[PDB]
Order: structure tokens, then sequence, then C-alpha cells
RNA sequence: UGAGAAAAGCCUUCUCUAGCGAUC
């Protein structure tokens, strides 16, 4: 930078909110950073894009008895 | 919990089908709205047959 | 035998706009457990971007335009020629209020383009809907007024009086008199943080949280009198102009400026940045208009010498730049597709009754607001306003119930002051220095007589 | 022999626990035991996974829970270490992804099958020495039996709304769940989420 | 109690219920 001076001091208050550890199963911090980039709210995505992003993993009917698996539905 | 209910009225007999319901907590302050509110009641109950007199 | 078998394609440029991954990174991964997560992340990103590409057809409006014929220059085209050639709806938006008995006026548009508030030097304060010709309030504080700004919705407005800072309702009822902020010259509001920034004559920059009502920061610039101030909407940082020729970047967390950029050989008197946060426009006493690239380079992209001095600068949502020199305003236009505005030749010109004291573009309309000694004028600027607005963020045609639902959502979503940095995505990157501190703790737990000498 | 359990999948199999700190697998059709594995301490109760035929969880007295694959019984799949007293009873959800354990200390915990730490813990002054816990059949409630002559009912999720929901309520609930797992590694999120008063 | 007290006409901000909407 020809005439620009950049403050090299770190913002400690902002650094408190950042993630300290590198989560499993990630070896490099570049790998973990990629997953968090995509936003998920309905403000930034269409309604059908929002629905596929918020798909629940387990769906249960409220009143039906759940039986164990039986030979791939026999 | 899918089952059929037979309701007898002065006008005739009605057969209805129940899709789903929270059975254990039904007699509780929050879940009771499921049957009280007409819109929520239509969600879980349908009229499959009606035979008037 | 189907001539075109494949599904409908989507434009690559449009998809690239709805993209937030860094493909340039060449990280190596040799583990399948790492690989499965990465491919899903790309799969999630690609499908969301495709859906937004199809939604481009849902957009219904088109930006305005103005091009001459038979070699005529658009600079010499006057406002009267435009008004007769445009529909009756837009023609009603051009008007010239004449209030010379009071001093020169400073004007501010609300974030929604429906409402306008202005303040006079002699102390005339009025707020009005400007689309319809109705007056919300019109009061005369006995003390002098230097600046006027809106606070989030149109309900609250802040005036920078001679002694202290005052807060008023949209109907003219005085609410707060803030004595900490004294001799304030300039006011400007950060919308998504609910912070109001004040520049004072004594040289102090103060941040006030309007949501809670407490002062979060008070910083001493140590640069003398402060009179030139602006914010970057993308960056949320505050720009300060000084007589040295340097512009300082400020955040509420730090007690020292983020960066200093030398831009002029003399004192700087104006600064403005675009909505995207890419380009920076400054003017100075050396009669030079400069455009800087804020995306890591900080070099002057364009330079032009001016006969008079550009007191004020502003940027629209489509990238048009207007400079106010004395009693004459000049607008420079460029294609704007990944390019700065072209300073080769201006787009439109207009002469005011008096010297210019304030400029701002209406958010979602093709009009320009000018405040001067004679009064307030509204120009017609075809192609300056962004056509398609979002109904859930800033709806001009919103009811009272819609407005109050939005305000709670914004209050639930307020950003803390300390998160402001030069990078709005700084929260995403892993704290590298905190990594190695953790790794250190992890490691911790895991010839014959020469012998007689 | 303390307990015996039939396997809900391939229903001819059996599991057993005895007083020599061993677990014995039987076979009803061929009328012979299959294999024996000895641990450090006695296992109080055994429970079969209702969605995985070859997986079972043993409640052991060394403050721990052991998840086993019966084909490869040399080493346990996972170890659960959040209890501080002898574990008495366990039971699986029919979804097969979680189980609830009773212990000698006056608390009950819920563990994910793939995690080694408990998701939540329930406690009360009036409840002492939980003897038995059974997970209800619709994956929504917890019932526990204690020695103070009372049986208590608990909720599977402490913040779910049981009644019929509208479209906006369901959309909001799904958005909240995806938000929590997206930002699960941030320190402030971890600080609030993992705090259980004891 | 002490922007005294009392009465009329206009805007601003907001509170309660009651139907109605969730059945594809």
């Amino acid at each position: 930078l020809p005439n620009v001076i950049i403050n090299e001091k770190r913002n400690i208050h902002a650094a408190a909110h950042q993630v300290r550890v590198l989560p499993y199963p990630f070896t490099h911090h570049w790998q973990f950073e990629r997953t968090i980039q995509t936003p998920i709210g309905s403000t930034w995505n269409t309604q059908r894009a929002f629905q596929k992003l918020t798909t629940p993993k387990v769906v249960t009917k409220p009143g039906h008895i759940i039986n164990p698996i039986k030979a791939e539905d026999v | 919990v899918l089952l059929h209910v037979l309701f007898e009225h002065a006008v005739g007999y009605a057969l209805l089908a129940l899709k789903e319901v929270e059975e254990i907590s039904l007699l509780q302050p929050q879940v009771e709205e499921s049957v009280l509110n007409l819109g929520k009641f239509h969600s879980i109950v349908r009229l499959v047959a009606f035979c008037p007199f | 035998q189907d001539p075109f078998p494949g599904p409908a394609p989507v434009p690559v440029e449009v998809v690239q706009k709805f993209c937030r991954i860094d493909k340039s990174r060449k990280l190596p991964h040799s583990k399948a457990k790492t690989r499965s997560r990465l491919e899903v992340a790309e799969a999630e990103e690609e499908e969301t971007s495709i859906k937004a590409a199809r939604s481009e057809l849902l957009l219904a409006e088109e930006p305005g335009f103005l091009e001459g014929e038979d070699g005529e220059d658009t600079a010499k085209i006057c406002q009267a020629d435009i008004v007769e050639a445009v529909d009756i709806a837009s023609a009603a938006k051009h008007f010239d209020l004449n209030l010379r008995q009071f001093g020169p006026y400073r004007l501010n548009y609300s974030r929604t383009g429906r409402h306008l508030a202005f303040g006079g030097r002699r102390g005339h304060v009025a707020a009005l809907d400007w689309v319809t010709k109705k007056l919300m309030c019109e009061i005369n504080v006995m003390e002098a007024v230097r600046d006027i700004r809106f606070l989030h919705s149109e309900a609250l407005l802040a005036v920078a009086q001679n002694r202290w800072l005052h807060i008023y309702d949209n109907q003219g009822i005085e609410l707060h008199c803030i004595r900490r902020c004294d001799r304030v010259t300039r006011l400007e509001f950060l919308p998504f943080h609910f912070l109001l920034a004040t520049a004072s004559e004594t040289g102090f920059l103060t941040y006030l949280d309007v949501s809670v009502g407490k002062i979060v920061a008070a910083l001493n610039a140590r640069a003398g009198r402060l009179d030139v101030m602006s914010q970057n909407p993308y960056n949320a940082v505050i720009h300060l102009g000084h007589s040295n020729g340097t512009v300082s970047l400020w955040s509420p967390a730090m007690k020292e400026p983020l960066a200093k950029i030398l831009c002029h050989r003399g004192g700087v008197r104006a600064v403005a940045v675009d909505s995207t946060g890419t380009y920076m426009a400054t003017s100075g006493l050396d009669h030079q208009l400069k455009i800087f690239d804020l995306r890591g380079t900080y070099q002057p992209l364009s330079t032009r010498t001016l006969p008079h001095g550009a007191g004020h600068l502003a940027f629209s949502q489509r990238g048009l730049l207007v400079a106010g020199m004395g009693d004459v305003v000049n607008i420079w236009a460029g294609q704007g597709k990944a390019s700065p505005p072209s300073l080769e030749q201006p787009y439109l010109t207009h002469r005011l009754s008096g010297p210019v004291h304030g400029l701002q573009f209406c958010p979602f309309e093709d009009v320009l607001g000018v405040g001067h000694t004679g009064g307030i004028t509204s120009m017609l600027v075809p192609g300056a306003g962004e056509p398609n607005f979002d109904g859930l963020e800033s709806n001009p045609y919103r009811s009272r119930k819609q407005r109050q639902e939005w305000e709670v959502k914004a209050l639930l979503e307020k950003v803390p002051a300390e998160l402001i940095c030069l990078d709005p995505r700084a929260l995403a990157e892993v704290d590298v220095i905190s990594l190695e501190q953790g790794k250190k703790e992890q490691i911790e737990r895991l010839s014959a007589l020469d012998r007689f000498v | 022999i303390s307990s015996v359990k039939f396997n809900p999948i391939e229903t001819f199999l059996l599991g057993s626990c005895a007083s020599d700190r061993n677990i014995v697998l039987y076979d009803m059709r061929q009328a012979t035991p299959l294999k024996k594995v000895i641990l450090d301490m006695r296992t109080n109760t055994i429970c079969w996974n209702p969605m995985e035929a070859f997986i079972f969880t043993a409640a052991n007295e060394d403050y721990n829970l052991y998840t086993f694959d019966m084909r490869a019984l040399d080493t346990p799949v996972m170890v659960h270490m959040d209890h501080v007293s002898a574990v008495l009873d366990v039971d699986y959800s029919p979804t097969g992804k979680e189980f609830v354990s009773a212990s000698f200390d006056k608390s009950i915990r819920i563990f994910p099958v793939d995690k080694s730490r408990s998701r939540e813990v329930y406690h009360t002054k009036r409840m002492q020495h939980v003897i038995c816990v059974k997970w209800t059949s619709d994956s929504k409630y917890i019932m526990c039996g204690s020695d103070e002559m009372n049986i208590r009912l608990w909720k599977a999720n402490a913040s779910e709304k049981l009644g019929v929901l509208t479209s906006r309520e369901k959309a909001a609930k799904d958005y909240n769940q995806k938000l929590k797992e997206k930002f699960q590694h941030y320190p402030h999120i971890k600080r609030i989420a993992r705090h259980r008063h004891l």
C-alpha cells in the first residue's frame, strides 16, 4: 500500500465470538470454512430452497405406534 | 392412530376418519385447541360417509 | 428424436451472483470422511443458486433510461424537457419549495423512500410524506440546526442543534435531549446495528444505541474539528475526512482508526461510497475528484480536475455519482457492471437558485433531493433508482400493521457493536491465533589428554 | 441370571447377563448358546436396538454404558461416561437413534448412539434411586419408576410443542433446528446450550 | 394536587375480544 496504513492490532472482542477449535472431521481450517458459507434463511433463499435446507432428519406421526423393522416391510 | 368413529345424530348417521392426534397429552391446556378450533379439527378429521334419515 | 432433450439451462452470470463459495481455494483433502461433507456443501450451494436464477423472471420492473438522438448531449438537456416527455405520475415528483426567509436546508430521506425530513439553519424542522403533498409535522426550534437524520422508521428523527442532540417524534413532540453529544456537526444512522454516529466540533466520535438508550463508545479522533463524515453500508464502518488529506476508518470497538488513506494533496471536504462498498468517492481543496477501489487495493481508479469545488457527493443504488459545486449539480453516469462511474463527461446538469448545502438520492425512486439556501428542489434522474424492492425489508406501500411486524423482527436481529470490522464476513473465518494456543495445550498433555580437560 | 431379552429383529435370538460379569448370547432355534463376553463389572440390564438387529446396549456397574456389535464382540462400539453411580436400566427409542438410562444416583440421562456424552439430564429432589425407565412407544415421552413409591412422566424434548401446529409454526421450528446445528461449534452457542443445572 | 381547573371539535400511538383462515 503506497499511502495506506493498516492497524495491525486485533479486535479481541470480535475474536471472542469466533470458533476456537477446529471441528472433527476437518484437518485444515480451509475445509471447515467452506461449509458455513451458505446462508439458510428465507430472506436470502427462495421458499422451496428454504424448505429443502430445513428438512428434518426424523419425521414421526404424532399418534401412530412405531414398530421395529420387519424384513424390509416383508 | 388411524381409526373410524361412528357418530349418531337426529338427522342421520355419520362416519368419520381420524388421521392423527396427540393422544397422551390430549386433556391438556395447549393440545386441547386441536379439537376446539374448527380449523385444526378439519386438519385431523374428515367426513367419509353420511346417511340422513 | 426430441430436438432439445436437456432441462432448461440457467445463466452462469446470474448463478454467480447468488454464490458465496471461494472456488479459487485449492485445499487438498485425502480423507473420504472430509470428502463426503465437502461434496454435500457444494451440492447445497448449487441447488439454492439455481432456484434464485429461475426467480429472476419474477422481477417485473425495468430501470429507467435517457439517451439522446442525432448526436445531442444529455448534459444540455434541462428538467423542463424531461417533465413534458414523462408520464403525469413522475412529473408530479418534480417540485421546488421556496423557503428563503430561513437559512440553508439540510435534507434526509427515510430508509423507505416515502418520507422526507429537512432542517433549516435558522431552525426550521419539518417532516412530511413527499409522494402525497401532506405535512406530518412542522416545528421551529429556537436554536440553530446543523444536521437532520431519521432513526429506523419515520417515527423518530434526530436533530443536531447548536448545543446538544435532540430526538423528536414524527408529529413534533420532543423526546430526548442528549447532553453528552455536544456541538455535533454531522449525523448518520447505522440501520442494522441501531447505532447513531455523531461527529462533533471538539473532535470526538460518539456511538449511541437507540434501541437501549446507552452510549456504547466515545472515541477521540485527535484530528481537530470533524465536519466530513460518511458510512459504508456494506462495511458499516465510518469514514472521516481531515485537513491533512487523509481518510480514517473507524469502528466502535477500537480506540484507534482501522486505517488511514491519504487521498488528496490538500484538505478533504467530501466523501461518499457506493451501496456495494466497492468504490469510494472523495473531493478536496486541490480541485480533484477521486474514485478509490476499497476492495483491498486502495488506489485511485479515476482522476479529474474541476473548475469549481465539489462540496458534496452522493451515490445512488445503481451507481450514479452526483457532485454539488456551488449552485450547480452535476451527475456522472457509468455502465456500472463491475466498473466505476465514468468521469469523462457528465450525464445531467442543473442550476440551483442558491449554493448547494445537501444532496441525497431517494432509495427506490428516480428523483434526487437537493437542499440549498433558496429552499428544496426535487430533480428527475432517469435510471438512478433500483426498480424492484423487497416487500419484507423496505416496502413503500406498507400498512401500519406491516410496519410494526417488521420493527420487532429487526429488533430481534440487532447486531452487536463489537462485530463491526473491515470484513462483514470476518465471523466465518476460524480464529487462527486461538487455534495454536489450543494446540499448545494439546501438545503439553501428550587428543589423548583432551578427555582430562 | 439377572435379565433375559428377546431380539425384536430375527426374533430367535436372546441376550443374557449373569453374576460372573459376563454377557451370554443364545439361539432359540438351534437350542444352544452362541458366545460369551466378560467385562470388568456386572451388567445390570441389556436392551436391543429396535432398528439395528446386531446392536445392543448393556448397562454396567462401572458408571458406564457399553454399545456392542454382537458379530464383533471383542471391543464395544462406543462408551458412555456421564453417570456417577451404578447404571440400572436402559431402553431404546423406536427410532433407534437414542436411548435413556436409569442409574443409582437420582438422575436419568439420554444418550445418542453415536455420541459418548449425554444430551440431557433430568432430576428432582423428590425422586431417588431410579430403578426402571421405559421409553414410550410413540417416541415422545419418558416414564421412570423409583423407590419412593411414585411413577413420573417426562417429555422426550423439553421445548417441543405437543399440539397441532400451523404452517408458519412448523416452518419456524424447522428453521430454528437447522440454525442451531449450523452454528453449533461457536463458543457462545456452546456455552448456553450445554448448561444443565445439577 | 400544583404542564391550575373545566368543556368541546381534529390527527398520532396502541389495547381487547369475536368470527374468519389452515380439508390439497
